[PDB]
């Protein structure tokens, strides 16, 4: 060569593996109209109209699902929006009166007419007041007399959410920040942890609707190719098997019950809602299912399933413990909280040598989500029936990590954790640092050879 | 032709060195701006509730990381100044190359490896080598000065 | 599953002692001690990695179906029964004695 | 006399494009440091309650209003650079005038229509003329790098 | 020897300023990035709370000062830019001495004062100097500009 | 009873605090700009003709 | 030192709940405190 110099270079395509502060996309058909409260969403920018996109040629990035920090983002986000929109509304506080319950007329007092008395807006009149209540959002006092007490009132705050606000799941794109750039797995059957070869940038994610659910993956993304399942590890048994259907299965639900609102001012300027009465039948919560879809599925399942395991013959069963959130399939449907008793489409044995299917569920009011420090949330009742129709993404399991002569190899529905919610659609991605300066040595001096 | 088209954003991430050398403008540009274009650009959308109820969660997720994207920014171009050239892109300068940083030759560097892959290799000498540089445009600074003296 | 070899395991305090430790899948090895009133005591959490207040002494060496956990210079607190821990799975165990 | 005289920020904005072609200084300062300048010397008044109670409600509106103005700023800055000439205020490329933008002649150009005027007849081709010169620069980018590795 | 080896931050701060014009990259660099580098680099410690229970009391006392020293620092590559020279560190001018501003002589202005107390006996003129460089590029501008139109 | 005390939350403003109407001029940032119609008679809507920055 | 540092006092208070007035008893010393009127029980 010759004389040989260093040179430095301005633009490279350099990065490095990264964290930091992303930043939300709204869509234009979500903010326009109003919707009234929504999440955060509506301090968001919006979406590019054109959703822009660039192929990298002749890389083959390194992904890991399961470290990644847009998931401890992500909820890190998520918990926050809630605590700040239900900072204004309205406490219950003081409601932890003696309930003086009698029930109405599963039959074990499930709805539950309860009395008490409460100062109003003003402090000269303690009214007598007559509301409804569920019997798991509430709790009984020493003998079971005709007294209850709310669930979690005496431990903890319960905060009424106002009934202007909506927990729809808007999808929402994570948008990088300038001198960072977010990649993408364009891969069909991703492993979840390992290299990539079809990667790509791009300025934002795909929309991820936010849903929270406790067992099924709903609303969520389809597999491309065929049905696939990823863990940390295997032999793990402490840790989460994540699946992604191929074929969506619908999955139709409601509270068959016409309800009435009632507006109770404990004020000043401020009441409490609840439901003054039932208009017709009094009925059961439920969601129907295909078990032909269903359990055609879980053929698809089985199949992906013995891949990662041998070709034993695989065990379904019911969830081994723990609160109604995880034991139960707990979801939104139209803005009251269902938990659906999941024995049925968890009992089955898979080996190799009609009708449809009815899920009780319960409904609660009471709630506390990510399991805050004696704090809760009462969602008000939604006036009338309410019917959604969701569709079964994928779901989660865990392994008893125990393996038995007969056995043979058992996996009950998952879900203690919510950071999964999240890895199951930003698994895609990845975040990294951009470097655009880079010294490289090419014969050029720096022109001093005169002054 | 294939330097005068269309490439996009971060393209030649797995094209040679060489390759590279034509597409700066591409990752030189939208370090900044490339989010203040569209950011103000689609922040005036029909809302008028930019910056409503004062300032929220998200409110502060892109002001902590507005304010990081300039001063990454102006942290290269700080270089550029301390190291005499702010002409971007491409700069020569009188520190040679010190075969220790990495013996190998011309042909392969420019035409085999990739920015991300050499930038790896040269990784851990890039610190003695930016400070090489520094020290390159003070003795060329005081070397100016002694001149302005007498002339 | 785990195969920890062998079983007598009785020596004075100056000598050198080994325990083997076999399995038919891979995972993550760990070794612990028993002691007269204490539970069992952590001493490597990868294999090759030593645990809190634990000396040169305890080499950990093997890359292959057999592992082995050694603790050369012996003293009177390594009285005790040792175990290998492969996640949910024990090792048989084996107790030294005075 | 007119142009080593006095003028005043954004004095010819009816004033012909050639004329303007003087008082770019004018309207070319103060983009930033027309507020900083003025801000940090008229805040350090005798107060002691810069940012007291921490922030407010004018905190706010004016940090959400002082990161715009340097990121608008390094916007056009950026812009300088990938075009290879941010000695600023006038410079010529190797880009063309494609007359599809501006039939017109020079004469007229520079001494009857104003900037403001001007930058309107020819704000639709912007977009098409500002990513001309960069595709200006890129050309030259290559050819520079070519020209780097054999001498 | 003495200018290609170490010397530090503000070093000579007493030293002839003939003397300093020589570490002028010392305390040329690290007006911004003198922090960003530190605080990017020791903030990524294995902590996961940047920025936990959003922004607290020195949340703000770093963002109301990281956003001035971009501004601070932009305010002085404004004027090197409104001066026609961000080469930096050293750049003549046709604006002469007026001999007002310091009647004194060349020996002894490099050699026996330092600019700590240089810039204080002429601290007064420097608002008419400073105005005088704008004023001397705009004529520059202007007869750029006038041969731009024949030529 | 108080005129909007069961339909709203009155809050005494403390006595500390004055509702003196302080003159107040809205200061533009950087890269922008404020204009004015220096004319006498304006309509408040249409062309100015006096104007400055 | 044994003009009554340490007192130990009693008073009814709401509990968590509004259906409960449990008379209550704690400890306080006595710059932490202070009496009314004729020095009673009092405090
Ligand atoms: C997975 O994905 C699936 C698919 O997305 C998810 O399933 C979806 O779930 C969401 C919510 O969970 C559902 O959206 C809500 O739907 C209900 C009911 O739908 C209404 O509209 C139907 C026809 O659509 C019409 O309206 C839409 C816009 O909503 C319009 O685009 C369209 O062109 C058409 O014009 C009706 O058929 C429907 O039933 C009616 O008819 C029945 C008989 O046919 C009768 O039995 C019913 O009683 C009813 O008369 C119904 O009218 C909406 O109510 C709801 O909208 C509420 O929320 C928004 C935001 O706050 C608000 O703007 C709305 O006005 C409304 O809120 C007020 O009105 C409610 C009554 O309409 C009332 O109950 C609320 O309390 C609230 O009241 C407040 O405001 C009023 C004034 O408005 C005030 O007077 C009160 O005092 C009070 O303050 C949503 O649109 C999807 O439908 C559903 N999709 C499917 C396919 O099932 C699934 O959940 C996902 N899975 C998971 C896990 O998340
Ligand atoms: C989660 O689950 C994971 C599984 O899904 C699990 O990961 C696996 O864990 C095991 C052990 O912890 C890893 O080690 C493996 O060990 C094999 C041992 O085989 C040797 O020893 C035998 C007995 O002594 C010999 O019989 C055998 O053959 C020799 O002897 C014969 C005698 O007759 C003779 O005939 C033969 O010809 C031969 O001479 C052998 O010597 C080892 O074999 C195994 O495979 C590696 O070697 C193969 C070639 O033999 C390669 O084809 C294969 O790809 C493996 O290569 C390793 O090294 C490559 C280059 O570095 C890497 O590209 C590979 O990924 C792999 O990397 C391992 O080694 C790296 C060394 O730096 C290390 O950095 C890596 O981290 C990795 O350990 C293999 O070494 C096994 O690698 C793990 N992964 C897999 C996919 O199995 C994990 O433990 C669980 N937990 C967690 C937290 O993840
Ligand atoms: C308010 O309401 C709450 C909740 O409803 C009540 O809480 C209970 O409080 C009492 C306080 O004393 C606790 O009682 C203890 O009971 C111990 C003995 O219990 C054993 O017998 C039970 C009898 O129930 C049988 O009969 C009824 C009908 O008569 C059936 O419905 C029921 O299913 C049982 O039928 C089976 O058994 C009979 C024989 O008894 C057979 O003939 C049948 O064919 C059936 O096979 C029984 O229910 C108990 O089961 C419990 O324990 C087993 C393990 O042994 C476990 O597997 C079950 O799941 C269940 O938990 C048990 O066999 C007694 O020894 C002790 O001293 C104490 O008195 C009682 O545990 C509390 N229950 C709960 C759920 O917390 C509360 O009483 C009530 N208060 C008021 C004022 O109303
Ligand atoms: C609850 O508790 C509080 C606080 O403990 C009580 O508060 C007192 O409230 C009463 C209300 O009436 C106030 O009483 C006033 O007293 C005025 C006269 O006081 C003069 O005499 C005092 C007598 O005390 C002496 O005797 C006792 C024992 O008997 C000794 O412990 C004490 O030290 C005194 O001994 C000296 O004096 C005697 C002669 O009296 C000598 O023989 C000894 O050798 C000692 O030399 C005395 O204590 C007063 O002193 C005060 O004033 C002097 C200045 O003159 C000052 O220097 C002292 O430091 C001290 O402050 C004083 O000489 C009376 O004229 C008036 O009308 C009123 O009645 C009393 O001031 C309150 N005390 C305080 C501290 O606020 C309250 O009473 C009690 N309530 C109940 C219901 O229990
Ligand atoms: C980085 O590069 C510089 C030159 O740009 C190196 O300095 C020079 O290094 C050589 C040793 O390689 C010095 O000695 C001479 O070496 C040759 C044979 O190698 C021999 O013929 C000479 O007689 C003499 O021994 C040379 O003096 C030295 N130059 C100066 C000005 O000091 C430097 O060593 C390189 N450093 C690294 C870390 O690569
Ligand atoms: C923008 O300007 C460029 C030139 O800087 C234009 O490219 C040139 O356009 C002409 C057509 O006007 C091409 O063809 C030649 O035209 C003349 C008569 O007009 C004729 O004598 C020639 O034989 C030939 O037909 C010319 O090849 C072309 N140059 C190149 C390198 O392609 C361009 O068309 C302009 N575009 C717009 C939108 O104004
Ligand atoms: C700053 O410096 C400028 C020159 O760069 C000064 O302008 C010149 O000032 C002289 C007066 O000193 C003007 O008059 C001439 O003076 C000499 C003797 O001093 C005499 O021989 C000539 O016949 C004439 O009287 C000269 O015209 C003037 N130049 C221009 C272009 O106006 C300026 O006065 C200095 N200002 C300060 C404040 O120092
Ligand atoms: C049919 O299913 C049986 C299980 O019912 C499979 O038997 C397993 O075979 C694997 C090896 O292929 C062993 O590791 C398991 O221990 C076996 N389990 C049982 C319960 O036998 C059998 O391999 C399957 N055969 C085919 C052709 O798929
Ligand atoms: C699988 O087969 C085994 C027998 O091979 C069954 O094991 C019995 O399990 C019960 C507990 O439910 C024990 O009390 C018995 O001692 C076990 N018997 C034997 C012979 O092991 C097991 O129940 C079978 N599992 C299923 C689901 O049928
Ligand atoms: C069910 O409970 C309600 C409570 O008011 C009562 O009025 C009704 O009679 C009960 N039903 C029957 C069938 O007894
Ligand atoms: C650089 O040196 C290493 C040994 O340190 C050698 O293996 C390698 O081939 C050398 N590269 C060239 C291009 O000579
Ligand atoms: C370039 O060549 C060197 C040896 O000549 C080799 O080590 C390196 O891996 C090559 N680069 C690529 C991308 O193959
Ligand atoms: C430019 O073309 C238009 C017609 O498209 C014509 O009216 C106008 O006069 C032309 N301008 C000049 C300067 O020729
Ligand atoms: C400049 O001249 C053109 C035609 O030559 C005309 O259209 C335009 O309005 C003129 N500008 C002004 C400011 O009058
Ligand atoms: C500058 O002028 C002052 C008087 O105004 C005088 O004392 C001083 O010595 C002069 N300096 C030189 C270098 O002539
Ligand atoms: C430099 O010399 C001048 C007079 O020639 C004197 O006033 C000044 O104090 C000297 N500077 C120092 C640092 O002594």
């Amino acid at each position: 060569v010759e004389k040989l110099w260093v040179t430095v270079y301005y633009g490279v395509p350099v990065w490095k593996e990264a964290t930091t502060t992303l930043f939300c996309a709204s869509d234009a058909k979500a903010y326009d109209t109003e919707v009234h409260n929504v999440w955060a969403t509506h301090a968001c920018v919006p979406t590019d109209p054109n959703p822009q996109e660039v192929v990298l040629e002749n890389v083959t990035e390194h992904f890991n699902m399961w470290k990644n920090n847009m998931v401890e983002q992500m909820q890190e986000d998520i918990i926050s929006l809630w605590d700040q929109s239900l900072k204004p509304c309205v406490k219950l506080t003081p409601l932890c009166v003696t309930l003086n319950c009698k029930d109405v007329n599963m039959e074990r007092g499930e709805i539950k007419n309860c009395s008490f008395n409460i100062t109003t807006s003003i402090r000269d009149k303690v009214q007598k007041e007559y509301a409804l209540f569920y019997k798991l959002d509430v709790v009984p006092i020493d003998n079971n007399n005709t007294s209850y007490r709310l669930i979690s009132c005496d431990t903890s705050v319960i905060t009424q959410a106002c009934p202007k606000i909506s927990f729809e799941p808007i999808p929402i794109h994570y948008c990088a920040p300038a001198g960072f750039a977010i990649l993408k797995c364009n891969d069909k059957t991703f492993n979840g942890k390992g290299p990539c070869k079809n990667v790509s940038t791009v300025q934002c994610t795909h929309g991820i609707r936010p849903v929270v659910s406790t067992q099924l993956l709903l609303n969520g993304s389809l597999a491309e190719e065929e049905v696939v399942i990823r863990s940390d590890n295997f032999t793990n048994n402490a840790k989460t098997i994540i699946v992604q259907l191929k074929e969506s299965v619908e999955i139709n639900c409601t509270r068959p019950n016409n309800n009435t609102r009632k507006s109770i001012h404990i004020g000043p300027g401020r009441a409490f809602y609840t439901t003054g009465e039932i208009i017709g039948d009094i009925r059961q919560a439920h969601c129907n299912i295909s078990r032909a879809k269903w359990n055609d599925t879980l053929k698809q399942i089985v199949i992906k399933l013995r891949e990662q395991f041998e070709n034993k013959t695989i065990v379904f069963n019911h969830s081994s413990g723990g609160d109604p959130e995880i034991v139960m399939h707990s979801f939104n449907c139209g803005g009251e909280f269902f938990y659906c008793n999941s024995t049925q489409l968890f009992n089955s044995t898979w080996n190799n040598n009609g009708n449809t299917i009815t899920l009780p569920c319960r409904i609660k009011q009471i709630i506390n989500m990510w399991q805050e420090i004696g704090k809760a949330m009462y969602a008000p009742p939604i006036r009338g029936q309410i019917r959604c129709s969701s569709n079964i993404t994928g779901l989660l399991l865990t392994r008893d990590g125990c393996i038995n002569e007969n056995g043979t190899e058992i996996f009950r529905p998952g879900g203690g954790d919510m950071r999964d919610n999240w890895r199951s659609e930003l698994y895609k991605y990845k975040v990294v640092k951009i470097e655009p300066l880079g010294v490289a040595p090419t014969k050029c001096k720096r022109r001093v050879v005169g002054r | 032709g294939i330097g005068a088209v269309f490439l996009g954003f971060l393209g030649a991430a797995g094209s040679t060195m060489g390759a590279a050398s034509m597409t700066l403008t591409v990752q030189a540009r939208l370090l900044l701006s490339g989010i203040v274009q569209q950011q103000n650009n689609l922040l005036r959308a029909p809302e008028a509730q930019e910056r409503m109820l004062q300032l929220t969660v998200w409110g502060i997720k892109q002001l902590q990381a507005r304010v990081l994207a300039v001063e990454r920014y102006l942290g290269d171009q700080q270089l550029l100044g301390i190291w005499g050239c702010s002409g971007k892109l491409i700069c020569c300068t009188a520190v040679p190359w010190n075969a220790s940083w990495s013996n190998k030759s011309l042909d392969r560097i420019w035409n085999n490896m990739t920015w991300m892959e050499w930038e790896r290799e040269i990784d851990n000498y890039t610190s003695e080598i930016y400070t090489l540089i520094e020290e390159s445009q003070n003795q060329q600074e005081k070397n100016e000065q002694e001149l302005l003296e007498l002339d | 599953v785990l195969t920890q070899s062998p079983g007598t395991l009785s020596l004075s305090p100056g000598e050198t002692a080994i325990i083997s430790c076999r399995t038919s899948q891979y995972g993550s090895l760990a070794w612990y001690q028993q002691r007269p009133g204490q539970a069992p005591r952590l001493v490597i959490y990868s294999g090759s990695t030593r645990a809190a207040g634990i000396p040169d002494r305890f080499s950990g060496s093997r890359w292959g179906p057999d592992y082995n956990l050694t603790i050369s210079n012996l003293e009177s607190g390594d009285f005790g029964v040792y175990y290998c821990q492969q996640y949910e799975f024990f090792g048989q165990g084996t107790k030294v004695q005075v």
